[PDB]
C-alpha cells in the first residue's frame, strides 16, 4: 500500500494524480474557448433572421388594395 | 412565434394555413414571375445519390461539397469553403418559403379588407 | 471491398476467440481480464479501418455469406449490413467497452469469479455487434433476447441477495413485453411482405405501415425503457457498477432506440407513428428527469439521467431526425460510461457507499475523478463545443423548428432545465462540502487501471463530438435558419437550471426545518409506479394462477 | 425398418446374457449403436417418402421423432441405474426389459404405413408405460386412477377404434399412401362430426388439450425418472404425430370443428403458463410446462399452413429434449434431497456449480431464446396463426412473458439465493449426472446449426 | 462463377482517385500492406490447392426429369398415374419456390446496390418481383398443408371459372 | 410422516379445532380455518395475508432467505409472498393517495398531448419546393405517363 | 410438508369470449378476400 | 438493561472458541503444497497480433475470396458515388461539370 489510509484527516495525494487532473481540466477549458473563438455562430447563429415586416407590398408582389 | 399567437388566440382569418399555403395564384399580383431555376441536372443527382430530401434547389452545391470532402480526406476540415456555399444557399431557399408565407398572409389581409370594404 | 469485408468479419471474429479459447487452448486463468481488454483493443483498431473507408468514399457493403435455411420462399443467411450505423457505432462502443474493461480489471479484483464476469461482458458485447450489424429480423432478434439475457445475468451477479435475483427477473418481464411488439413486426413483415431482410422491406415501403411501426415501437419501449416500460432500467443498478456503465451506454437502452433508426425509411412516411414516438420520447424525458431530482442513491441518478436522455432520443425519432437520433447516441456513450466509471470511483473509496447525503467534500479528495465528474457533467448539460453539445443542441433546434406537437416540445424543453439541476445535485453533494463519510479514510485514486480508464473516456468527452460531427457525411438539410430565441432556447434553459439548482441546494444549509411536499413525494417514490404497479400486477397474476 | 427391429429385440438376449455386473454396461453400449444406424433414416427426398415395404415408411415426420425414440433409450438407462442399484438382478433385467419393450413399440409406431398397425401398437405402448409407472413408481397412488382409464378409452380409444374400422370399409382402405390419393372431402353432417370427434379425441387427450391435461401432472409425481424421460419427450408426441397424420382425411370439416380445440389451446396455453408461477413441486411444474408447450403444437396442427406444421415438428423435437432434460436436472437434486419440493434446497449454485450452469441452459432452451430451435419451433407456428388471426399476437405475446417468468423462476428459486441449512448432504456431482445433462444438450444446440433436419415434410 | 444473366448486374463504374490533399492516404497505403501481407499468402495457399485439384478431375451432372403426364391427365382413383403425377407436381411446386427466392435476390441486391437512388432505379427489378409473386400466389397459396396436385387443380378451376363467367358481365 | 400430522377436512367441533390447532403448533386462539366451502382449504390455518418482508430482519431465523423458522405454519400464499415477489410492507404514503395522483399525472399528460396535437408549433415558412415536378420521377412515379406539372417560381 | 400437502391436493366465460372475439375477426377477414377487398399483394408465406 | 450474568458468560465462551476458530483459518507458509522491457510487451502484442489478428484475417480472407464471392449476391456493394467530372476507371468516361452557377 503505497498510499496509507488515515483517520479524520485529508487523504494522503500524490503529484502525479493532482497535474493530471489539472492538465485535463484546463484542456477542457482551451478547448470550449478555442472553439468559441472559431465557431462562435454555432452558439448565436449562422445566418441573420430577417424580419417580415419590412419586405415591401412590391417584393411580396401584393395588388395595390383598389386592384 | 408571435405568429402561432395569432392564428390560436387572435383571428386565424387573416392567417396562413401551413399546410394549405398557397392558397393564392402564384402569378396573381405578379407581372410574369420567372420559374425557379434548376442547375443540377437530374442523372447528376441520381447517379450522386443524393437522399431525396437533398435533392432540392440547392444541390448543385453539395453536389459540389461532397466531391470535395471525398478528395480531401483525410483531412475532415478541408471543405469549411464548399460547406458554406451549401449552407447559404440553404439558408436563402428557406428565407423564400418565409417570403411566401407573408406573401400569404398579406394576401388574406387584402382579401378580408376587400370583404368588409364592401358588406360595408 | 476485399479488405473492408475481411476486416469488418475479423472484428466480430476477433471478439469471440476469448470464448472459444476458454474450451482450455493455452488458458491462462491468471490474467484472462487482461486477455479480454486486449481482445477489445485491437477489435477497436481493425473496426476504425472501415471506417476510414466509409468515411472516405461512403463505401458499404452487405456479407450475406453463410446460408442457414430456407423456408420455401423465404431464405435465411448469415447477412451482415456494415452501413453508416454499423461503421460508427462500432468503433464508439468498443472504445467505450475497452475503457469499461480496463476499469472493471480494477473495480471487480477481488471478486473471486473475475474470469466469469469478464466472459459475460464480452458476451454482453458480442450480442450487441449481432444486433447493430444484422440485415435481416431474424439475426437482428438473436441479438435482441441476446443482450437481453446477458442483462438478466449481469444484473443477477450478485446471487445471494434476493433484490438482485428480483431486479434481474424485472429487466426479462419488462423486455419481454417490448418483444411482442419485436415478433409482431416479424409477423406483419412475413406476411404483408415476404420477407426479413431490410432491404426487401425498404424496397416494398409499405404505406400501411402502422401496425409493424407500432410493433417496433412498443418492442424499442421496453428494450430503451420509455415511460410505461421503464421502472426496471432504475432497478437494474443492483448489478456491478461496471455492468451499469455497459448497460447504459454501448449495449442494451440504446437498441430500442437503435431499432427505431434502422427503420427510418418507414417513419419517415408515417406521421402517426412519428406522433406516437414524440409523445413518447416527451413524457419519458420529463418524467425521469423529474425522478431524479429528489434520489439520492448516486447509481439512481445516473441511471434515471439515461431514461431522460434515452426519451430525449425517442423525442428525435419522433421529429423525423433518425440520422440526430444516432449521433445522440454515439456521444451519449462517451460521456454517460464516464459518469458511472466517476461514481464507481468515489463508491469504492467509500467502501461500498453509493448515498450521496454520506459523500462531500471529495473536490480536493479525489482530483482526477472530480475532474472527470466535472467534464461528463457538463458534457450532459450540453455546454458548448463538448462531445454533447453537437447532438443535443442540433436536436433542440430541430425540435424547435418543426411541425411539432406543442406539448411535447414544452415537455422537451422543460426536462432540458432539469438535466442541469440533478447534474448539479451530484456535485453538490459528492463533491461540494464537507465531507460526511465515515471517520477512517480510504480515498485513493491512484491506480494506473483507473487512471487510464476514465481517461480515455474523458479525451472521448472532449473531441469525440467533433471528431464525429465532421466526419459524417450529410444524409440531411440541417435548419440553420432561425430566430434566435429560438436558437440559443437549449443554452438558456440549461443556465436557468444551473442557477435555480444553486438556490436550491443552498438552501439545504440554512437551519429551517423542511416540510415535505406532495410533490417531493411523488418525486422521490417515482411517481409511485413501481409501489402500485410492482405490487398490484404480480398481485392479480398471482392469486389468478392457484384459483 | 427391420435393421432398427431386429437389433432393438437383440437388445433382450444382450441384457439377460451379460455377467451381472455388466447389465448397465451393455445395453447402454448397444442401444448407443442403435442410435447411431438411426442416422441413416436421413436419406429422404423432396417427393417422395421413404417408402421401406408394405408395413413401415419412413418421412421427414416420423425420421427425425424415430431418432429421438432411439436417442432416449440410452439415456434412461443412464438415468436410471443409480436409484436402481439396490433393486435385485432379476427386477433390474425387468426393468430394463420394459424400457426395450417401449422402444420397439414406438419405433414401429412412428413407421407403420397402415393405421390400424398404428392404433394397435399407439395403445400397446402403454402397456410397458404402466408398467415402469406404477411397478417402479414413487407412491401408492394409481396413475390409472380409473376415472382417467375409463375416460381415456370410452372418449379416446374405442371412438378412434370404430371410426378407423368405419374409414376403411368406406374408403377399402387405411394404407396412408393410399390415403393422400384417395382422399375425399368430408360434408357437413352430424354423423360426420362424430367421426371427426372421434378420429381425434384420442390424440387430443394424449398431447394433452387443456381440459383434459390433469392425468399429466399426476403421471410425472409418481413416474420414475424414466418413466417421466419418455412421456414427456416421445409419448405426448404420438398424440401429435397422430394428428399431423389423421388430419389428411378430415378436411373440410377442420375448418369450423378445430375452433372449440383452438380456443381450449390458446386459452390454456396462458392459462397453464400462469399455474407454473404457483407450483411447489418441481415435477409438477415442469409437467404443466410441457401442456402450455403442446398448446402450441395443437393449434399449429389444426390451422394446418405449411408453417404451423413445420414449426409443429420443430416444437416437438425441441419439447422433447428440453423437458426431459429438466426432469432429469430435478432427480438429480431429488436423489440428494429426497424432496420434489421446489422451495427445500436454495441456492444450489454455491454448491454445484457446473450442474447450475445446466439448469440455465435448460431454462434458456425452455424460454426459447433464439436461435435455438425450442424458439424457431415457437417462431414459425406464431408466425403462421398471426394470418389464421391477427389478434391471436396478443396471446401468443403474453405466454412468451409468462414462459420467461416461469423459467427464470425456477431457475433463481433453486439455484440462487441462500442455501438451506440444515441440508448438509449435497455432495458433488457425477459424472454419470454431468455427462447424462450434456447428451441433452449437445444434440439440441447442434440442431441450431442445421435446423432442416427437424423441419418434417413441409420442409 | 455463376450466370451472369441469371443473376444479373450492371457493369461497374468505379471513378479513379483525384486527390486534392498533401496528406499522404492511410487507406491507399493500408490497402498495400493488404495486398502483400494477407492477400499474396492467401492466393500462394489456394494456388496449391488448385493444383492438387487439377490432377484429380471427376465430374457431377445435373439431374435431369423426363416428363410425365399431369394430374389433370390421370384417370380418378387410378394410384400408378397419380403416383407419378403427384410427384412431379412437388418438383415442380420446389422448383417454383426457387424461382420465386431468384427473383427476390435480385430486388435486394439491387436495392443496396443503387443506395439512395434504389426506388428510381429498381422499378423493373421491383415489377418483376410483383408479377412472379402473383403468379406464385395463384398457383399454389392457400393449399393446405395437406397439398397436392388434386387441390392444386382444384384451386385452378375455381379460378378459371371465376374468370370465364367474368367475361360474359363483360 | 403420520396421516394424524397432516391437513385435514374442516374442523366442526371445538374439541377438534383444538387438535387441529395443536396439529398447527399454533394456539387454540390464534388458529382459524378458512371459511368451510367449496375451496378445498380442510383445516388449514388461514395466517395473516403478510409478506415476508414485514418479519423483523435482524431475527435468527431458521431459513433466513424466507425469514421462516422451523416447524412454523406457513402461510398458504407463501410461495406469493417471498421476498422476491408480493411486498404487503406499509407505504409512506398512503395507497389511495398515490394512485390518485399517479393516475392524475397520466391523465393530465394525455389530456395535453391531445391538445398539443390540436395546435402544433410551426416557423412561419411556406411548403418546401422540389424540382423536376416534384421529384416525379426519383420517387418511383411511373415514367411511362407524364405527371400534371408542379412550378415553382422565384421571390 | 403438511404446506405442500394441502397445496398439491372465470371458467369457461373466457373461451367463451375469445371464439367470439376470433370467430368474428376471420369471418369479417374471409368476406373480404372473396371480394377481393383484402391486401395480400406480396402474401406467399402462410 | 444489560446482559445477564449468564449472557456474558455464554458470549465470552464463544469469543473463545470463534476467535481460535478464524485463527485456524489462516495458511501454513508451505500452503497450498502444489503438484510439479519493451521487447517483452512488443513480443506479447506482436504474437498477439499474428494469432489474433493475422491468422483470422487469412482464414477470413481465404473464405471470402474463393468461397463466399464465388456465389452470386453474397456480398453486395453500394456502387461507389460519380460526381461531376469525374474519370470512370472500367470505361476511361469522363462526366461532364454542372452548369454554370448563378453568382452568390
Ligand atoms: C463436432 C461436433 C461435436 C459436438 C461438440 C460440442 C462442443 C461442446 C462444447 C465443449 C466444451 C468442453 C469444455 O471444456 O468446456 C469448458 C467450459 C469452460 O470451463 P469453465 O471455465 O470451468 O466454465 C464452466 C462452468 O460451468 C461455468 O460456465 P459459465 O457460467 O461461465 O458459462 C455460461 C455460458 C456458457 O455458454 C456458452 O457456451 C458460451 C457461448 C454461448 C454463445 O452460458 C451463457 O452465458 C448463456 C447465455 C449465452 C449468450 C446468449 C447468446 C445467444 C446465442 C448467440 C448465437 C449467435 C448466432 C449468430 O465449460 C462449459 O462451458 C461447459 C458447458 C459448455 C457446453 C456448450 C454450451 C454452448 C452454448
Ligand atoms: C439468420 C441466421 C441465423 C444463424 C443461427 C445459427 C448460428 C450459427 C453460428 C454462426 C456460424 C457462422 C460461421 C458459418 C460458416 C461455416 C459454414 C460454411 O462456411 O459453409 C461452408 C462454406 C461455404 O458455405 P456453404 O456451406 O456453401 O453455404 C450454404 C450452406 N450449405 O465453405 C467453407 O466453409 C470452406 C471454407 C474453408 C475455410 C478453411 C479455414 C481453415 C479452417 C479453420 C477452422 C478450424
Ligand atoms: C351407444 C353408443 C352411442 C354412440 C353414438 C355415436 C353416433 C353414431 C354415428 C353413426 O352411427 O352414424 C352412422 C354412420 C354410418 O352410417 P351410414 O348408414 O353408412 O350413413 C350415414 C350417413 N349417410 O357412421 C359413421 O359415419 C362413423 C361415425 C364415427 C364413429 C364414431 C364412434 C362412436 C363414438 C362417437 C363419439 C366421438 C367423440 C367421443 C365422445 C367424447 C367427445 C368429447
Ligand atoms: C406505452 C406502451 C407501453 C405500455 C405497457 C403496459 C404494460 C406494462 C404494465 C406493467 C407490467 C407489470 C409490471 C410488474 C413488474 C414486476 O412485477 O416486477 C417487479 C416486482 C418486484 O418489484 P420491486 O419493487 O423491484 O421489488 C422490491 C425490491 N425489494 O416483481 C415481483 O414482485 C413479482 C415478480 C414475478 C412476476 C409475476 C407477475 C407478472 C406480472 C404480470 C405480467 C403478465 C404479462 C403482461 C403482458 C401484457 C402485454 C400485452
Ligand atoms: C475461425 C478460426 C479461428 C482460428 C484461430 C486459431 C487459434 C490461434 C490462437 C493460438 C494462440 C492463442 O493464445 C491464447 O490467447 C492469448 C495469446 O496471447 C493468451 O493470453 C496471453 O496474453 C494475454 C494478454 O495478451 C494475457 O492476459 C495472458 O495472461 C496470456 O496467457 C491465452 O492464454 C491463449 O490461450
Ligand atoms: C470425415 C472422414 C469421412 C471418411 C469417409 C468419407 C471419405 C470418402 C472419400 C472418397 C471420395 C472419392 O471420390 C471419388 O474420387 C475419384 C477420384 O479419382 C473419382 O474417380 C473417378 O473420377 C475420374 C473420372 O470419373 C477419374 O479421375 C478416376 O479415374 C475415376 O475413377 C470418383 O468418381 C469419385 O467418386
Ligand atoms: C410538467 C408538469 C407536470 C404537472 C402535473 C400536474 C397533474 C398531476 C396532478 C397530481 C395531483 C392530483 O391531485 C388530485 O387532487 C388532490 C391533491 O391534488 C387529491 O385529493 C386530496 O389530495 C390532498 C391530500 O388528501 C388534499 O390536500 C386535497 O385537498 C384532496 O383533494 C386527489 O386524489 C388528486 O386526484
Ligand atoms: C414559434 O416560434 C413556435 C416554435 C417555438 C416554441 C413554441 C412553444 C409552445 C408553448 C407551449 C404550448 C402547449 C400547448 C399544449
Amino acid at each position: 500500500a503505497h498510499i496509507e489510509p488515515r483517520y479524520r484527516q485529508f487523504p494522503q495525494l500524490t503529484r502525479s494524480q493532482v497535474i493530471q487532473a489539472e492538465f485535463f481540466s484546463a484542456t477542457m477549458w482551451f478547448w470550449i474557448l478555442w472553439r468559441f473563438w472559431h465557431d462562435s455562430d454555432a452558439v448565436l447563429g449562422h445566418f441573420p433572421y430577417p424580419d417580415p415586416s419590412q419586405w415591401t407590398d412590391e417584393e411580396l408582389g401584393i395588388p395595390p388594395d383598389d386592384e | 412565434g408571435a405568429h402561432l399567437a395569432r392564428r390560436y388566440l387572435g383571428d386565424a382569418s387573416v392567417e396562413p394555413d401551413p399546410l394549405r399555403m398557397p392558397t393564392f395564384p402564384p402569378d396573381y399580383g405578379f407581372p410574369e414571375r420567372k420559374e425557379r431555376e434548376m442547375v443540377a441536372t437530374q442523372q447528376e443527382m441520381n447517379d450522386a445519390q443524393l437522399v431525396l430530401q437533398q435533392r432540392d434547389y440547392c444541390a448543385h452545391y453539395l453536389i459540389r461539397f461532397l466531391k470535395c470532402k471525398r478528395d480531401s480526406f483525410p483531412n475532415f476540415l478541408a471543405c469549411k469553403h464548399e460547406r458554406h456555399d451549401w449552407d447559404y444557399c440553404e439558408h436563402l431557399d428557406y428565407v423564400k418559403r418565409m417570403k411566401e408565407f407573408e406573401r400569404e398572409r398579406r394576401l388574406l389581409q387584402r382579401k378580408k379588407r376587400r370583404e368588409q370594404r364592401e358588406a360595408d | 471491398m476485399n479488405m473492408f469485408s475481411s476486416l469488418s468479419l475479423v472484428t466480430l471474429l476477433l471478439l469471440t476467440m476469448p470464448i472459444m479459447m476458454m474450451s482450455f487452448n493455452t488458458y491462462k486463468p491468471s490474467n484472462y481480464p487482461l486477455y479480454v481488454k486486449t481482445a477489445i483493443s485491437y477489435a477497436f483498431i481493425t473496426s476504425m479501418i472501415p471506417t476510414m473507408m466509409f468515411i472516405h468514399s461512403g463505401q458499404e457493403l452487405i456479407i450475406s455469406n453463410w446460408h442457414w435455411l430456407t423456408i420455401q420462399t423465404l431464405k435465411l443467411s448469415l447477412s451482415f449490413k456494415m452501413d453508416y450505423f454499423s461503421m460508427m457505432f462500432i468503433p464508439v462502443a468498443l472504445f467505450v467497452t475497452w475503457s469499461i474493461m480496463e476499469f472493471s480489471m480494477w473495480y471487480m479484483y477481488s471478486d473471486p469469479n473475475i474470469n466469469k464476469f469478464f466472459k459475460y461482458l464480452l458476451l454482453f458485447l458480442i450480442t450487441m455487434l449481432i444486433l447493430v450489424t444484422a440485415n435481416n429480423l431474424f439475426q437482428l432478434f438473436i441479438g435482441w433476447e441476446g443482450v437481453g439475457i446477458m442483462s438478466f445475468l449481469l444484473i443477477g451477479w450478485w446471487y445471494g441477495r434476493a433484490d438482485a435475483n428480483t431486479a434481474a427477473l424485472q429487466a426479462i418481464l419488462y423486455n419481454r413485453i417490448g418483444d411482442i411488439g419485436f415478433i409482431l413486426a416479424m409477423a406483419w413483415f412475413l406476411t404483408n411482405l415476404n420477407t426479413w431482410d431490410l432491404q426487401q422491406i425498404f424496397m416494398l415501403n409499405p404505406s400501411d405501415s402502422n401496425m409493424p411501426l407500432i410493433g417496433l415501437a412498443l418492442a424499442a419501449t421496453g428494450k430503451s425503457a420509455q415511460f410505461g416500460l421503464h421502472p426496471w432500467l432504475p432497478s437494474a443498478m443492483e448489478g456491478p457498477t461496471p455492468v451499469s456503465a455497459l448497460l447504459h451506454s454501448s449495449t442494451m437502452v440504446v437498441a430500442g432506440i437503435f431499432l427505431l433508426i434502422r427503420f427510418y425509411p418507414l417513419t419517415e412516411n408515417n406521421k402517426y407513428i412519428q406522433s406516437i414516438t414524440l409523445c413518447l420520447g416527451a413524457i419519458t424525458t420529463l418524467f425521469t428527469a423529474m425522478c431524479a431530482l429528489t434520489q439520492n442513491d448516486i447509481k439512481k441518478i445516473i441511471a434515471f439521467s439515461t431514461s431522460s436522455q434515452l426519451g430525449l432520443m425517442m423525442v428525435t425519432i419522433g421529429i423525423n431526425q433518425p440520422y440526430l437520433a444516432f449521433l445522440h447516441i454515439c456521444t451519449h456513450a462517451f460521456f454517460k460510461a464516464m459518469l458511472f466509471m466517476c461514481s464507481g470511483s468515489i463508491i469504492h473509496s467509500l467502501n461500498d457507499e453509493q448515498d450521496i447525503r454520506k459523500m462531500g467534500g471529495l473536490f480536493k479528495a479525489m482530483p482526477f475523478t472530480t475532474t472527470a465528474l466535472i467534464v461528463g457533467s457538463l458534457a450532459l448539460t450540453g455546454m458548448p463545443f463538448l462531445t454533447g453539445f453537437y447532438s443535443k443542441d442540433l436536436i433542440i433546434e430541430a425540435a424547435n423548428t418543426s411541425y411539432t406537437n406543442a406539448w411535447a416540445l414544452l415537455m422537451t424543453l422543460i426536462a432540458t432545465s432539469f438535466t442541469a439541476i440533478y447534474s448539479t445535485r451530484i456535485i453538490f453533494f459528492a463533491l461540494l462540502g464537507q465531507p460526511r463519510f465515515p471517520t477512517l479514510v480510504n480515498i485513493n485514486e491512484n491506480n494506473p487501471l483507473l487512471i487510464n480508464s476514465i481517461k480515455r473516456l474523458l479525451i472521448g468527452s472532449l473531441f469525440a463530438g467533433y471528431i464525429i460531427s465532421n466526419n459524417i457525411p450529410p444524409t440531411t438539410i440541417p435548419q440553420m435558419t432561425m430566430p434566435y430565441y429560438l436558437k440559443t432556447t437549449a443554452l438558456i434553459v440549461t443556465i436557468l437550471g444551473f442557477i435555480l439548482a444553486l438556490e436550491i441546494s443552498n438552501m439545504t444549509k440554512n437551519l429551517k426545518y423542511h416540510y415535505p411536499s406532495n410533490a417531493f413525494k411523488f418525486s422521490t417514490l417515482l411517481g409511485y409506479f413501481p409501489t402500485i404497479m410492482h405490487r398490484l400486477a404480480p398481485y392479480m397474476n398471482l392469486s389468478m394462477s392457484q384459483k | 425398418m427391420l435393421k432398427y427391429i431386429i437389433p432393438t429385440i437383440m437388445l433382450m438376449p444382450l441384457t439377460w446374457l451379460s455377467k451381472n455386473n455388466m447389465i448397465w454396461v451393455n445395453s447402454t453400449a448397444h442401444s448407443l449403436l442403435i442410435s447411431f444406424t438411426s442416422l441413416l433414416l436421413m436419406n429422404q427426398f423432396g417427393d417422395n417418402s421413404l417408402n421401406f415395404s408394405l408395413l413401415f415408411f419412413s418421412d421427414s415426420l416420423s425420421t427425425p421423432l424415430l431418432i429421438l425414440t432411439m436417442w432416449l433409450l440410452p439415456l434412461m438407462l443412464m438415468a436410471s441405474q443409480h436409484h436402481l442399484s439396490k433393486e435385485n438382478l432379476t427386477r433390474k433385467k425387468l426393468f430394463i426389459t420394459m424400457l426395450i419393450s417401449l422402444q420397439l413399440f414406438l419405433i414401429m409406431t412412428f413407421t407403420a404405413m397402415e393405421l390400424i398397425l398404428f392404433y394397435i401398437l399407439f395403445e400397446a405402448t402403454l402397456v410397458p408405460t404402466l408398467i415402469i409407472i406404477t411397478r417402479w413408481g414413487n407412491q401408492t397412488e394409481r396413475l390409472n386412477a380409473g376415472l382417467y382409464f375409463l375416460f381415456y378409452t370410452l372418449a379416446g380409444s374405442l371412438p378412434l377404434l370404430v371410426a378407423l374400422i368405419y374409414i376403411q370399409n368406406t374408403v377399402g382402405s387405411l394404407n396412408f399412401l393410399m390415403l393422400q390419393y384417395w382422399v375425399q372431402p368430408v360434408h357437413n353432417s352430424w354423423s360426420n362430426v362424430f367421426m371427426w370427434l372421434a378420429c381425434m379425441m384420442a390424440f387430443m387427450v394424449k398431447m394433452p388439450l387443456y381440459g383434459l391435461h390433469l392425468w399429466l401432472p399426476k403421471a410425472h409425481v409418481e413416474a420414475p425418472i424414466a418413466g417421466s424421460m419418455v412421456l414427456a419427450a416421445v409419448l405426448l408426441k404420438l398424440g401429435g404425430y397422430g394428428m399431423l397424420r389423421i388430419t389428411l382425411i378430415l378436411n373440410p370439416m377442420t375448418d369450423f370443428m378445430a375452433y372449440p380445440f383452438i380456443m381450449l389451446s390458446l386459452w390454456g396455453m396462458i392459462m397453464t403458463s400462469s399455474i407454473c408461477l404457483r407450483q411447489t413441486d418441481l415435477k409438477s411444474l415442469i409437467a404443466y410446462s410441457s401442456v402450455s408447450h403442446m398448446a402450441l403444437v395443437i393449434v399449429a396442427i389444426l390451422i394446418q399452413t405449411p408453417w404451423s406444421y413445420m414449426g409443429a415438428t420443430a416444437l416437438m423435437i425441441a419439447h422433447g429434449l428440453t423437458s426431459s432434460m429438466l426432469f432429469c436436472l430435478a432427480n438429480s437434486n431429488y436423489e440428494r434431497i429426497h424432496s420434489r419440493t421446489m422451495i427445500l434446497a436454495r441456492g444450489l449454485q454455491t454448491l454445484l456449480p457446473l450442474m447450475a450452469t445446466w439448469w440455465l441452459l435448460a431454462s434458456l432452451t425452455n424460454l426459447a431464446l433464439p436461435p435455438t430451435i425450442n424458439l424457431i419451433g415457437e417462431l414459425f407456428v406464431v408466425m403462421s396463426t398471426f394470418s389464421w388471426s391477427n389478434i391471436t399476437i396478443i396471446l401468443m405475446g403474453v405466454n412468451m412473458v409468462i414462459t420467461a417468468l416461469y423459467s427464470l423462476y425456477m431457475l433463481i428459486m433453486t439455484q440462487r439465493g441462500k442455501y438451506t441449512y440444515h441440508i448438509n448432504n449435497i455432495s458433488p456431482s457425477f459424472t454419470r449426472e454431468n455427462a447424462l445433462m450434456s447428451l441433452h444438450i449437445l444434440p439440441l444446440l447442434l440442431l441450431t446449426l442445421n435446423p432442416k433436419i427437424i423441419l418434417g415434410p413441409l420442409y | 462463377s455463376w450466370d451472369k444473366d441469371v443473376y444479373p448486374e450492371p457493369p461497374r463504374r468505379t471513378p479513379a482517385p483525384s486527390p486534392q490533399t498533401s496528406l499522404p492516404n492511410p487507406i491507399t497505403y493500408l490497402t498495400k500492406a493488404f495486398d502483400l501481407l494477407v492477400d499474396r499468402p492467401v492466393t500462394l495457399v489456394r494456388e496449391f490447392i488448385e493444383r492438387q485439384h487439377a490432377k484429380n478431375k471427376y465430374y457431377y451432372y445435373h439431374r435431369e426429369f423426363r416428363r410425365v403426364p399431369d394430374i389433370t391427365e390421370c384417370q380418378e382413383k387410378d394410384v400408378l398415374c397419380m403416383f407419378e403425377a403427384e410427384m412431379q407436381w412437388r418438383r415442380d411446386y420446389k422448383v417454383d419456390q426457387e424461382i420465386v427466392n431468384i427473383i427476390q435476390e435480385r430486388l435486394k441486391a439491387c436495392q443496396q446496390r443503387e443506395g439512395e437512388s434504389h426506388r428510381q432505379n429498381c422499378a423493373k427489378e421491383l415489377e418483376q418481383f410483383t408479377q412472379v409473386v402473383k403468379a406464385y400466389q395463384d398457383r399454389y397459396h392457400d393449399l393446405g398443408a395437406h397439398y397436392s396436385a388434386r387441390k392444386c387443380l382444384a384451386k385452378q378451376k375455381q379460378r378459371m371459372l371465376a374468370e370465364r363467367k367474368a367475361a360474359k358481365e363483360a | 410422516i403420520t396421516k394424524d400430522m397432516l391437513p385435514g377436512p374442516y374442523p366442526k367441533t371445538p374439541e377438534e379445532r383444538a387438535a387441529a390447532a395443536k396439529k398447527y403448533n399454533m394456539r387454540v386462539e390464534d388458529y382459524e380455518p378458512y371459511p368451510d366451502d367449496g375451496t378445498g382449504y380442510g383445516d388449514y390455518p388461514k395466517l395473516p395475508d403478510r409478506s415476508q418482508q414485514e418479519r423483523d430482519p435482524w431475527y435468527d431465523w431458521d431459513h433466513p432467505d424466507l425469514r421462516l423458522n422451523w416447524g412454523e405454519p406457513m402461510h398458504w400464499d407463501l410461495d406469493m409472498y417471498i421476498r422476491n415477489r408480493v411486498d404487503t410492507s406499509p407505504t409512506p404514503v398512503n395507497w389511495n393517495l398515490m394512485c390518485k395522483h399517479l393516475f392524475g399525472f397520466v391523465a393530465f399528460m394525455l389530456f395535453m398531448f391531445w391538445v398539443g396535437e390540436t395546435y402544433p408549433a410551426y416557423q412561419p415558412v411556406g411548403p418546401k419546393q422540389y424540382p423536376y415536378n416534384n421529384l416525379y420521377l426519383e420517387r418511383g412515379g411511373d415514367p411511362n405517363k407524364e405527371p400534371e406539372p408542379v412550378v415553382h417560381y422565384e421571390i | 410438508v403438511r404446506w405442500t400437502y394441502a397445496r398439491s391436493a372465470f371458467g369457461i366465460g373466457p373461451l367463451v369470449f375469445w371464439y367470439y372475439v376470433f370467430k368474428t375477426d376471420r369471418d369479417r377477414k374471409e368476406k373480404l378476400i372473396q371480394e377481393g377487398k383484402l391486401d395480400r399483394t406480396f402474401n406467399i408465406s402462410y | 438493561s444489560g446482559y445477564t450474568p449468564e449472557e456474558k458468560l455464554r458470549l465470552q465462551q464463544l469469543r473463545e472458541l470463534r476467535r481460535r476458530w478464524l485463527k485456524d483459518q489462516e495458511l501454513s507458509p508451505r500452503e497450498p503444497v502444489l503438484p510439479p522491457n519493451v521487447i517483452y510487451k512488443t513480443y506479447r502484442h506482436s504474437i498477439f497480433a499474428f494469432t489474433h489478428v493475422l491468422i483470422p484475417v487469412w482464414i477470413i480472407h481465404y473464405y471470402l475470396k474463393y468461397h463466399v464471392t464465388t456465389k452470386p449476391y453474397t456480398i453486395v456493394e453500394k456502387k461507389p458515388r460519380i460526381f461531376p467530372g469525374d474519370t470512370i476507371l472500367e470505361t476511361g468516361e469522363v462526366i461532364p461539370p454542372m452548369k454554370e452557377f448563378p453568382d452568390q
